[PDB]
């Protein structure tokens, strides 16, 4: 746990990804706050995003849980930040890293997984009327990411 | 539940 | 032996199809649990309808695959032994002890190892076959130098080869050998074949005396028996607790299966998982659950295959050092729990972790190798000697 923790949090001051960062809270090395900048292939681009990251015990056999902490419009993220993205379930495996996991939540605000929505509601607004969707994800940036 | 059960300790 | 076109893989399956519509008859009621033929016979099917797909106009380079040629033959040959098995047995197939019964039960076996083999061969449907990866890599280098990127070899070409390198004393033996690495039953060796063997008899160096140990000389090997006969066999033994016999498992091949009986009475089986036979033969006898094979007071003993050539140490490379530095570690590090050395190597793959976080992995219902996650046929320990 710990020190696989701790080197992750090395590598990631090492090589930092893009429009993301990541560390701990305080002493808790298992309590991480993260930001993702939303990309500019996405309706938050230039909006700024906060995350929780929760490391079990479990680490890294069982993945961490991710949040968003910030309100974002998404089909895959809902009203409590919590993420429906495939690595952080039944694809997770030990070798991933957390700048991995952030990266692909990125790819999942460039180009959302309707086929599986956390918010039924706006699932059926991304796939009917895309610049509805475009346009109150707009506004929600606009309000809590900006 | 395949049959198989865990190695004699 | 002969081409293959889609006239006859329309023959093979009028055939199964027989084979299967025997196999409903109400008075039969074959026992649902593997090798259990109403599955095996659709996912073969299954299997080859999709192969068929993915080669949808190549279907000239296809017919010309010397394997498939060799699956389809060997699979005609059987479903049709099969059909005349029926024919011939007539009413003694509904009685669960008949010689005819146990000949279905044999051929339960060998469908259930053709459609692995199968699997193993063309994965996705895609032929896979020259790219087959041999799990253990002594055996990997043995097949690669006689054999090339064949998948297949007839049995003489397979027996003079591997005599080269481990010497057959005899015909017998011979016999004995082929009868207990031809799983297809096809007179030829599958590259596929070759993997289960020499995962099951492992190592490598002593393949051909550990193979006599275990299996030639040892009262306690069944040899194409099936999880429930291994039940039957050892019900006559239910008053004598530490009585133990051993076979193939079906369901994961290359593995072995142990049956026991317990200090109060049930038959129970288990697997042995990256853990070579002999060193659970030896702990099961020393800690009083495998004493007395297929019900005899004499138990061998297999302290004389417990002493191999130790696998060497990997030795990381003045080039990989300097990349660990400008990394900030050392390549010899479980780069996963990060407070190991790595001891294990993952196979085929190769990958090297430590063993304490390949046991939590695998515990934890994860599967596969945690960094390329293709499957882990095998583990072989060792000890990487670093640059410093
Ligand atoms: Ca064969
Ligand atoms: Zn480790
Ligand atoms: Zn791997």
């Amino acid at each position: 746990a710990l020190k696989r923790i701790h080197k992750e949090l090395n590598d990631l001051a090492r090589d930092p990804p893009a429009q993301c960062s990541a560390g701990p809270v305080g002493d808790d090395m298992f309590h991480w706050q993260a930001t993702i900048m939303g990309p500019n292939d996405s309706p938050y681009q230039g909006g700024v995003f906060f995350l929780t990251i929760h490391f079990p015990t479990d680490y890294p056999f069982k993945p961490p849980k991710v949040a968003f902490t910030t309100r974002i419009y998404h089909p895959n993220i809902n009203s409590n930040g919590s993420i429906c993205l495939d690595i952080l379930r039944s694809q997770w495996s030990p070798a991933l890293t957390i700048s991995k996991v952030l990266l692909s939540i990125c790819s999942l605000l460039c180009d959302p997984n309707p086929d599986d929505p956390l918010v039924p509601e706006i699932a059926r607004i991304y796939k009917t009327d895309r610049e509805k969707y475009n346009r109150i994800a707009r506004e929600w940036t606009q309000k809590y990411a900006m | 539940s395949d049959g198989y059960t865990p190695e004699p300790a | 032996p002969g081409t293959v076109d889609k006239k006859m893989v329309e023959k093979c399956w009028k055939l199964m199809d027989k084979v299967v519509r025997l196999c409903q008859n109400p008075k039969l009621a074959l026992k649902n649990s593997p090798p259990y033929i109403l599955d095996l016979l659709p996912d073969t099917y299954q299997h080859l309808r999709t192969i068929l797909s993915r080669y949808e106009g190549k279907m000239e380079t296809l017919g010309e695959n010397e394997y498939f040629r060799v699956f389809m033959e060997n699979l005609m040959k059987k479903t049709k032994q099969t059909i005349s098995l029926f024919k011939e047995g007539k009413e003694r197939m509904y009685e669960e002890n008949s010689q005819p019964r146990r000949n279905l039960t044999k051929l339960s076996l060998i469908f259930s190892h053709m459609l692995a083999e199968l699997k193993g061969i063309f994965p996705s449907g895609l032929f896979q076959g020259d790219t087959f990866r041999i799990t253990k890599a002594d055996a990997a280098e043995f097949w690669r130098k006689a054999f090339g990127e064949k998948t297949i070899v007839p049995w003489k070409s397979f027996r003079q080869a591997l005599h080269e390198v481990h010497p057959i004393s005899s015909g017998l033996e011979a016999m004995a050998l082929k009868s207990t690495i031809d799983l297809t039953c096809n007179d030829y060796i599958s590259v596929f074949e070759f993997d289960i063997f020499t995962r099951l008899f492992q190592p490598w160096s002593s393949l051909l005396r550990n193979w006599n140990s275990l299996a030639v000389t040892h009262p306690g090997y069944m040899a194409f028996l099936t999880y429930d006969e291994v039940k039957a066999r050892l019900q006559k033994f239910i008053h004598k607790p530490g009585s133990y016999i051993f076979r193939l498992s079906c369901t994961r091949l290359g593995q072995w299966a142990i049956g026991y009986v317990t200090a109060d009475g049930n038959i129970l089986q288990t697997i042995p998982h990256n853990k070579p036979l002999f060193q659970a033969l030896i702990d099961g006898f020393r800690e009083g659950f495998y004493l007395f094979p297929d019900g005899r007071n004499q138990n061998p003993d297999l302290t004389g295959l417990c002493e191999p050539t130790p696998q060497d140490h990997i030795k990381v490379t003045q080039e990989q050092f300097e990349l660990y530095c400008e990394m900030g570690s050392t390549f010899q590090l479980c780069k996963i729990c990060a407070e190991n050395d790595k001891d294990v190597k993952i196979e085929p793959c190769g990958h090297l972790m430590c063993t304490s976080c390949l046991t939590s992995w695998q515990e934890s219902e994860g599967q596969g190798c945690p960094f390329c996650r293709c499957e882990i046929k095998g583990t072989e320990p060792i000890v990487v000697d670093p640059f410093d």
